[PDB]
DNA sequence: TTTCAATACATGCACAGGATGTATATATCTGACACGTGCCTGGAGACTAGGGAGTAATCCCCTTGGCGGTTAAAACGCGGGGGACAGCGCGTACGTGCGTTTAAGCGGTGCTAGAGCTGTCTACGACCAATTGAGCGGCCTCGGCACCGGGATTCTCCAGGGCGGCCGCGTAAGT
DNA sequence: ACTTACGCGGCCGCCCTGGAGAATCCCGGTGCCGAGGCCGCTCAATTGGTCGTAGACAGCTCTAGCACCGCTTAAACGCACGTACGCGCTGTCCCCCGCGTTTTAACCGCCAAGGGGATTACTCCCTAGTCTCCAGGCACGTGTCAGATATATACATCCTGTGCATGTATTGAAA
């Protein structure tokens, strides 16, 4: 079964929060979907390379590992989990 | 002369009779030569767009900029 | 009453957000968008907390990357609000498209 | 003396370490010199990331070492950020900037 | 019973306080010490190896070690490096 | 006689030089700034010609890559004479400068 | 020996050429000293890991294979010499 | 030959002689240089099969690295895949600007 | 004297000459085909053993080899690439 | 001699046509690199002994997924007004385009010797094994530190009252 | 009886004093996290043998490197002017800020069981060794695709000639 309005998770708030850390003063409008949308894009980039881990684990559990190695191969290394 | 202080309006026209010109004087080249030429100040220099509105608003300039853009004035003989 | 000019409390919380370092986004909407997710790859998975704590921050500090990078490139273009532009011109000088 | 450690005049164990290189499936033949100048540059950089961590903990009249701190001092200094320029820190955050265009005047 | 792991808290521990004799540390941080010294032990042993296989030699020596410390590291760094292997290398070498 | 407007010749000379791979560098001086640039290291060393060929062309890909990035900075601030900002600015978001 | 008065080889017709390569209209006057610069600092960012490599190679001569080798650390990989 | 029974063309000995000696692992299987190979001469038959038909557009005998850039820069799989990689000898795609056109 | 060199020239002509018949092939080309060829041999070996290494196994199969595949191409190239290997594979298995 | 429109007339504006300097195959020819052939050999191939990594069946309890009552802070919808986003006339100075004259990039030739490259001798240092034992790792514990919360305080930002430049508001003395 | 002595008159721009709410400096009593004690058992330690990779001496000849003569071409000095960059100024509509209101988040209490994780036997698949032959290592000579090119050739772009709508003057028609 495919989910879907899911995606509107991402409400207005949450974008401003994000701007106002960043530093942005003012926000537009065709912003909000387009980040969004990117981030669904890095979501599945993240997520397909984890199921293939799990895949090639023999398990049906996604462990951190797994995770930590897709993170590492993306040139992304993010520590704080030591393992 | 170079006296007394005249009027702001009157001094606007005369600087519009001094600059020539088939699209009219620019408003800042009025306003740039009304402060080479007369000791106003800063405040007394900001006045000639007030002046300049009053005299479009009486008649004596004639405006032919585009669409309200203030480009330049005349005077109507 | 009392009126406020615009940009007033938005600098204090500017300063008030880049001194904590807790999250922003909630933990359930992001479980529920990656399990959404996961499906359209293999059905019946089970995910821990972990992962879904590594990808929030992975995504959060993404998103904090190109917020900051668009907001230079609208400062950049004699601007202050910034635009979908702003953030397309980011990604294609990042190569990422 | 009996380990290695106490001979080289270091912390950081050297048996584990030439285990590790033996078995890392790198080299068939590994050296028994190498491991002491490994440990030696591991042990300076960590003292030195500790030293900076100390600073910036009782910078901020704290006791205890966080990550923020470890954030702080690689975002500051110019050679922890070059040597780790793609390495993201959880818990860490960012550094305290504001724009100079966006200030009243 | 649980099983055995392994980490690096002990030699941290004793290199803080010989340092800040009153200074703690968490947990959090210790596993990012841990994997900055996990990064580190993958990012010279690949470095050395590649070096060896570049070479046309089967042994990991010294040389090799320090080329390659002085190769990822920028410059300075890299001296005061190479300073703190040779002096032990030479404590060890006399003992 | 006859004048030109200025973007007659620049636009048919672009397209001349998107079609010809030969160098444009001379390799005489390109060489004895590398000999130049050598001797700041290690001193009493010798090159080859291999060497120089793959230092000049990496250089020119860098450099075209880094001003194609300045020409669509410079088209996005709504210009179209570069300036040495958006070369900065083009530095700095890929992250080679601080 | 330090050798100086070299830098100026790079001259006003290359970097119109390369603007020109590039898809550039017209160039500004700073540009040319700038660029020029860093292409010196690149230079010097490959130069030295060869030596390197010379000094790791017990040779007085630097090979192209130094320099292939330098220039896939730095995660620019060039092909073409095959070795 | 092992070549032969696999119906292949590249060698699979020089595969598995290359894999047991670069120092990856001690214990090698004889199945995977089958799989390695098979594929790498796929993905050449494709490079092959784009460097011909650009030499073909080109009114060109023989291939040139021009060829190899321009089907590179052109596909998206292959520009994906070598995407961090300089060709040499080979230029840029000639792109012209749309505001720099005359009106 | 000389030394004895390898290279990888015979099997690319053979491959050219099974797609275009009448089509050539430079020096220059023939070197960036080497290159690339060792390239790809590097990056899938060190996939492979860095696979082998987070597995806890010493054996490098035809399980890993397909999944560091399907990891390093993006989808429908690796799903090819499967199917060059299993279909050579299969008929290597009815052989022997 | 004056009341009103045609029209007669001089400015910016849309369209068809002409001159000239540059992109573009088209028969030719000559020169070097693409390509088929040959011979020696060290890496590729076939047959047989060995053992330990690898496949699979069984048992335990750790931990991810379900759900229910509950308090409230964050999520959601409408108002109005200051200034930020967008369109526009204009000023001079900085780049291209094409003049012209001096220089150093480029090509053919000759000679040399520093050190890259190949072959050989063998001995210091490294791989592997039996026995020993003490440094390293997992479960209890409680205690000294910071997390949460009520109250007084000095810092920083938005809005309000008074004054100067003079112009018509309209009067008395000059021409 | 009307103009300039300015008598006063009343409306826009710059300053510092003024109030209220948010950021900032001090205890209070409680809790769970850093840290010290304890004891178990596998990996680091000591030392004898045998072996093959690395340190070191020597003969080639090759590619790194220095001096030279013209040759056209790329680099360089310098007149002109037009279009792009930059400053100034007006309008309107959009996203900033405060307030009524509703819904879904985290902590919590508790019930199940699944695939995460430790134990073992035995076996088929990989390693090691001697023997042996044809794919692929590279010298060689020649010969066919395309490098260089002179004469027509069709196309792109700046320059210049030509059709057309509006304000205003002068001779005719009207007061």
């Amino acid at each position: 079964k495919v989910l879907r309005d899911n995606i509107q998770g991402i409400t207005k708030p949450a974008i401003r929060r994000l701007a106002r850390r960043g530093g942005v003063k003012r926000i537009s409008g065709l912003i909000y979907e387009e980040t969004r949308g990117v981030l669904k894009v890095f979501l599945e980039n993240v997520i397909r390379d984890a199921v293939t881990y799990t895949e090639h684990a023999k398990r049906k559990t996604v462990t951190a590992m797994d995770v930590v190695y897709a993170l590492k191969r993306q040139g992304r290394t993010l520590y704080g989990f030591g393992g | 002369k170079s006296t007394d202080h005249p009027k702001y309006s009157d001094m606007i026209v005369a600087a519009i009779q001094a600059e020539k010109n088939r699209a009219g004087s620019s408003r800042q080249s009025i306003q740039k030569y009304i402060k080479s030429h007369y000791k106003v100040g800063e405040n007394a220099d900001s006045q000639i767009k007030l002046s300049i509105k009053r005299l479009v608003t009486t008649g004596v300039l004639k405006q032919t900029k585009g669409v309200g853009a203030s480009g330049s004035f005349r005077l109507a003989k | 009453p009392h009126r406020y000019r615009p940009g007033t409390v938005a600098l204090r919380e500017i300063r008030r957000y880049q001194k904590s370092t807790e999250l922003l986004i909630r933990k359930l909407p992001f479980q529920r968008l990656v399990r959404e997710i996961a499906q359209d790859f293999k059905t019946d998975l089970r995910f821990q907390s972990s992962a879904v704590m590594a990808l929030q921050e992975a995504c959060e500090a993404y998103l904090v990357g190109l917020f900051e990078d668009t907001n230079l490139c609208a400062i950049h273009a004699k601007r202050v609000t910034i635009m979908p532009k702003d953030i397309q011109l980011a990604r294609r000088i990042r190569g990422e498209r | 003396a009996k380990t290695r450690s106490s001979r080289a005049g270091l912390q950081f164990p050297v048996g584990r370490v030439h285990r590790l290189l033996r078995k890392g499936n790198y080299s068939e033949r590994v050296g028994a010199g190498a491991p002491v100048y490994l440990a030696a540059v591991l042990e300076y950089l960590t003292a030195e990331i500790l030293e900076l961590a100390g600073n910036a903990a009782r910078d901020n009249k704290k006791t205890r070492i966080i990550p923020r701190h470890l954030q702080l001092a690689i975002r500051n200094d110019e050679e922890l950020n070059k040597l780790l320029g793609r390495v993201t820190i959880a818990q860490g955050g960012v550094l305290p900037n504001i724009q100079a265009v966006l200030l009243p005047k | 019973k649980r099983s055995r792991k392994e980490s690096y808290s002990v030699y941290v521990y004793k290199v803080l306080k010989q340092v800040h004799p009153d200074t703690g540390i968490s947990s959090k941080a210790m596993g990012i010490m841990n994997s900055f010294v996990n990064d580190i032990f993958e990012r010279i042993a690949g470095e050395a190896s590649r070096l060896a296989h570049y070479n046309k030699r089967s042994t990991i020596t010294s040389r090799e070690i320090q080329t390659a410390v002085r190769l990822l590291l920028p410059g300075e760094l890299a001296k005061h490096a190479v300073s703190e292997g040779t002096k032990a290398v030479t404590k060890y070498t006399s003992a």
